């Protein structure tokens, strides 16, 4: 077992990732941080957005009044005191950005031109033409080169993260093309490893986003806050689940009422069947399409033989962004010491019950330099653990994963993957019934256990994908299992949770306006509990 | 690896060079070969136009002398580079054939200049 | 309805078994609507699960879908089966080492990335002060060049490179001179030893190959020729400096 | 001791001939063969001239040789081809800005043409109305 060292560590290579690791970085000159990621940093899922990023830029704009539109929109459910913060942090990540080269689109006057995007009142949307994610990774990551700190493990899957005492002090990760183990020491990882949005059998996100990290905290007796609510995309596109932009319909582009019409429209024969689930430009034209949607147009002629200008996209809405994440603390930090979980796979309590439309990149440069930040303090402050308990506990790890290699039964992991999906997307959609729910909890356990006798055909080390995707799939099912519970038992509307049961159909601040917390036990059973919104300014009504 | 402090090329100069040849022969060289080579071998042209008397004529002129030069010489920078470069693509391997080709093209850049300078 | 089934051919190779790359056949089912690299993860899941391969955004923007199709440098999610009815042939990445199956070894083109220093150098301007001032004109100056996705396809177009590996290669320079473009960059000297390099901007003959295979029409032959121009300035200078 | 071991498929000299593109490149490149031959008669007939009136007739009846006819006739389609292409990648090397936009090489392209016609006229005016 090769052992490494290092400072702080971190997990993922995404926007907030990277952005955690230069600011340690800058934080500490002399320091030797850890950066791994499962592929290059480059083909992370942050390359994908292409909205914007907020940040209050006009003069006329306000943080309240960017404080005012969050809250609102995580219909209550946001840590008031974190989005205070986070509002007023934006615009400072947002000029660093530029400043490291960031191609904001500009104004005529030289300046940085913003945009209105997610149906905000004032627009604030910073924004780089329509490749916002991509320009934002890569300006990110090329500037991380220039860090000698900076240590990179490309292509490292990892295992899991060594604790012991509540006290973090490591990981365990696979070099994947060498097929080795590598065990790596620090006194904090950070941990940004993307949404768990390839969970449902439709959706948006890379292959690579199958929330690993959530799964890796909740071996650890961690908790995944507000894993109930899922942001579902309005256009889907079959199979491939290749969205089509918002921005589209504030022009002339032609919810829970459309949304409602054509999913309730299954069960009294007035669907009007077709290939996959007509999005109609035609009378869009050239210029705002291929300015706005250059994107949109390639993937739809490509996956589905149509021209965003010549025919119709056949579309169904998709899962996007799981808001709902690890717990953390004002500093990102977890109930495990020198354990952060920034960026979209944890719960700063930023989104509450709906994430606001170019929120989250902001989120990414805004948090991911504070969770760097916090870790390098808590990093020079850890203090020594005991060798034997850390060490024992690497060879759990490789053993438990022996286990897992032996393992036989005969199970098609690639089906049993397609099963869950498609149970999640009947179950927890854009309308859940207690009726539908439950069936997908039963599925979902019922899965969990077929896991148990799946087989690994694949015994190579070489860049191994059929045993990695098994590893993910693991995650899958046990963060799966978190949101299906958390929203049976939000017996309310708020948000992104919408139900249909009598009773349950309408917000409820009496006895909801708290937060859900998933915990996985050693026995199997994911038991749930509930905690308290901070309120500061602007209570509910 | 990647050399940290590589060797600094020369190629600037010959493309330099390369690069006019290319130009000139581009807009110049086609009509060029068109009287020359087709028009006056079949006669076709008015009268004495493309004779040995008038010809000599222009050949002696300032105008003349320049002219016949660069049609010429840059063709042959623009040219025998191409085909010194032709070795690497084919994987040719050619003993010094740097100097070679651009050696054989410093020597009729001297025998063109001797050429025209005479007369 | 029904649906077609295309056979398709797979130049497999395993470090641990085989001892040179052997072509492999799979039967799939496919439509107008079916991509290759859905085409990749049907096989995997139902044929052969030991076949490995990168990919993720699957919508032409993560830039790991490189591979060989017909001996064309393409992107598997990009590339449609109802194309070629009449035969398909995917490789690993052309011009690189291959490591296993579809996954070739990145090393030499991170390198060059890296040995350009693609960053934005010598700018004091901080965070309090403001954004830079940069205009449309002045953003159009590099905006093209910026669209690289490292997708590794004009490594495996550009046959100088495939000669002289030792080449920094034709997006590495691309990368360099869009920040060479960007008015907010000091930096310009800290790159122009490696551009000026054998292995720089001069291993190119210009067979205009890269610019035809960029799947996000960055066209690099013109940031090499552009480069070209530079670095033959630079030259120039340089033997004017006897300081 | 590692478990990898990298596939390096081998590069030949004939990789062009694969690839039509190759191969349209290979006649770019390779117009320079009868760009030099043409330049070579060039300095034939330089010092033909030259060297004497007599010799002169000789030089015409050899170029009068139905070989020599056709070489030149070749000589003179790659003379076209090389300016084709030519003229297709030089708007290449230049970066221009052009009210928020960089103009392509159809501007360039198309102008470098004109100048080319405009010459030829000219050369066969100035040539033959003398
Ligand atoms: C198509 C699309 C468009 C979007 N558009 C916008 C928008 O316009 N505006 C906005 O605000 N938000 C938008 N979002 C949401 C937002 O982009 C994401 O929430 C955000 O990019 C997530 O970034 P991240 O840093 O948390 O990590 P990700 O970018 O998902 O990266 C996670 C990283 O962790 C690594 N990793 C994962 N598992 C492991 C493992 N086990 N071992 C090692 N490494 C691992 C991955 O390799 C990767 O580097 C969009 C999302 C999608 C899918
Ligand atoms: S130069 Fe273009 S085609 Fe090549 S890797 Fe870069 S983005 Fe891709
Ligand atoms: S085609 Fe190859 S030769 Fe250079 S100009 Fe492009 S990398
Ligand atoms: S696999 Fe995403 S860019 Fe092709």
């Amino acid at each position: 077992m090769q052992t490494f060292q290092a400072d702080l560590a971190i997990v993922g290579a995404g926007g907030a990732g990277l952005r955690a690791a230069i600011a340690a970085a800058q934080a500490n000159p002399n320091a030797k941080i850890a950066l791994i990621s499962k592929v290059y940093p480059m083909r992370s899922h942050t390359v994908a957005a292409e909205g914007g990023s907020a940040a209050v830029a006009q003069d006329h704009d306000s943080f309240e009044y960017h404080f005012h539109d969050t809250v609102a929109g995580g219909d209550w459910l946001c840590e008031q005191d974190v989005v205070d913060y986070f509002v007023h942090h934006c615009p400072t990540e947002m000029t660093q950005l530029e400043l490291w080269g960031c191609p904001w689109s500009r104004r005529p006057d030289g300046s940085v031109n913003v945009r209105r995007f997610g149906g905000m009142k004032i627009e604030r949307t910073w924004f780089a033409a329509d490749k916002t994610g991509f320009h934002m990774l890569h300006t990110l990551f090329q500037t991380s080169l220039q860090f000698p700190q900076i240590q990179r493990f490309d292509e490292h899957f990892v295992l899991d993260i060594l604790v012991d005492d509540g006290h973090v002090r490591g990981l365990v990760a696979m070099n994947m093309m060498e097929g080795t183990l590598v065990q790596i020491r620090a006194n904090a990882v950070v941990m940004a490893t993307g949404g768990a949005g390839r969970v449902y059998r439709y959706n948006t996100n890379g292959g690579i986003v199958t929330g690993d990290g959530m799964g890796m905290a909740l071996s650890h007796g961690v908790p995944l806050r507000d894993m109930e609510f899922v942001q579902y995309h309005p256009a889907g596109l079959p199979g491939s689940g290749i969205l089509m932009t918002e921005g589209c319909r504030g022009e002339g582009g032609i919810r829970d009422k459309v949304s409602q019409a054509f999913w309730h429209e299954w069960r009294k024969g007035n669907t009007i069947s077709t290939p996959r689930g007509y999005l109609d430009l035609r009378h869009l034209g050239e210029k705002k399409l291929h300015e706005r949607l250059p994107f949109i147009c390639e993937l739809a002629k490509a996956y589905v033989g149509v021209d965003p200008v010549k025919e119709p996209i056949p579309v169904r809405p998709t899962a996007h962004y799981t808001m709902g994440g690890i717990e953390t603390d004002q500093n990102c930090e977890t109930r495990i010491k020198g354990l952060f979980a920034v960026g979209e796979c944890s719960s700063v309590g930023l989104h509450g019950a709906n994430r606001l439309g170019s929120n989250s990149l902001a989120e990414l440069v805004v948090f991911g330099r504070l969770a760097g930040e916090q870790a390098t303090e808590r990093a020079a402050t850890a203090g020594n653990g005991n060798e034997a308990a850390i060490e024992a506990q690497a060879a759990g790890v490789e053993q438990r994963l022996k286990d897992l290699v032996n393992q036989d039964g005969g199970e098609n992991w690639a089906k049993i993957r397609d099963e869950m999906g498609l149970a999640m997307e009947e179950g927890c959609g854009i309308y859940r019934t207690p009726e539908l729910m439950q069936k997908t909890i039963d599925k979902l356990a019922e899965l969990q256990e077929r896991f148990k006798r799946v087989r690994i055909t694949d015994t190579s080390s070489v860049f191994n994908t059929d045993l990695l995707y098994t590893i993910e799939l693991g995650h899958g099912l046990n963060v799966a299992e978190c949101m299906a519970h958390s929203a049976m038992a939000r017996k309310e509307s708020r948000g992104a949770h919408q139900r249909l049961d009598e009773g349950c159909t309408e917000r409820d601040d009496v006895n909801f306006l708290k937060h859900t917390l998933a915990f996985r036990d050693a026995d199997g059973t994911t038991r749930l509990e509930y905690s308290d919104v901070k309120i500061t300014t602007l209570p509910p009504a | 690896m990647i050399n940290p402090n590589p060797k600094r090329s020369d190629e600037p100069v010959f493309w330099g060079l390369f690069g006019a040849g290319g130009m000139w022969s581009a807009i110049i060289a086609p009509v060029m070969i068109l009287l020359v080579g087709i028009l006056l071998p079949l006669g076709l042209f008015p009268g004495d136009a493309l004779s040995y008397e008038r010809v000599l004529a222009f050949a002696q002129s300032f105008i003349g002398r320049v002219f016949l030069f660069l049609m010429i010489v840059l063709p042959l920078w623009c040219g025998l580079h191409r085909m010194h470069h032709a070795m690497h693509d084919l994987k040719i391997h050619v003993p010094a054939g740097k100097w070679v080709f651009y050696g054989l093209a410093a020597i009729l850049t001297v025998v063109t200049l001797i050429g025209v300078v005479t007369i | 309805a029904e649906m077609k089934n295309l056979k398709i051919e797979v130049v497999r190779y395993n470090p641990e078994v085989d001892t040179a790359p052997h072509s492999a056949f799979y039967e799939v089912p496919y439509d107008a609507t079916t991509s290759l690299l859905d085409a990749l993860g049907y096989i995997k899941d139902n044929l052969a699960p030991d076949l490995s391969y990168r990919w993720s955004c699957r919508m032409a923007i993560c830039g790991s879908c490189g591979m060989m199709v017909n001996n064309v440098p393409k992107l598997a999610c990009k590339t449609f089966l109802r194309d070629y009815t009449d035969g398909m042939k995917v490789e690993a990445l052309a011009n690189f080492p291959i490591e296993r199956d579809l996954v070739v070894d990145m090393t030499h083109f991170i390198e060059s990335l890296e040995a350009i220093k693609p960053y934005i150098i010598g700018n004091s301007r901080t965070a309090d002060q403001g954004t830079n001032i940069q205009t449309p004109a002045q953003m159009a100056k590099y905006h093209q060049f910026s669209g690289c996705i490292n997708c590794g396809l004009c490594y495996a177009a550009c046959p100088q490179f495939g000669l002289n590996p030792e080449f920094i290669g034709p997006a590495a320079i691309t990368l360099a001179h869009r920040y060479n473009e960007d008015s907010r960059d000091h930096g310009k000297k800290e790159r122009m030893a490696q551009l000026n390099s054998q292995n720089g901007v001069w291993s190119c003959t210009f067979v205009g190959y890269c610019s035809e295979v960029c799947p996000k029409h960055v066209d690099p032959a013109a940031a090499i020729q552009q480069g070209k121009v530079e670095s033959s300035k630079d030259f120039l200078i340089a033997t004017l400096k006897p300081r | 001791t590692t478990k990898r071991k990298p596939y390096v498929r081998p590069m030949t000299s004939t990789w062009w001939k694969k690839l039509p593109f190759y191969r349209f490149y290979m006649l770019r490149e390779g117009t320079a063969v009868p760009a030099v031959w043409f330049s070579i008669e060039l300095i034939f007939g330089l010092f033909a001239l030259k060297n004497g009136p007599e010799a002169w007739a000789g030089f015409v009846d050899f170029l009068q040789n139905p070989v020599i006819v056709i070489i030149n006739l070749i000589t003179l389609a790659a003379a076209l081809l090389h300016t084709k292409t030519w003229f297709e990648l030089a708007p290449k090397a230049a970066n221009i800005i052009v009210k928020d936009e960089k103009m392509g090489p159809e501007p360039i392209i198309k102008s470098l043409w004109a100048v080319t016609v405009v010459a030829t006229i000219v050369i066969l005016f100035v040539a033959l109305y003398w």
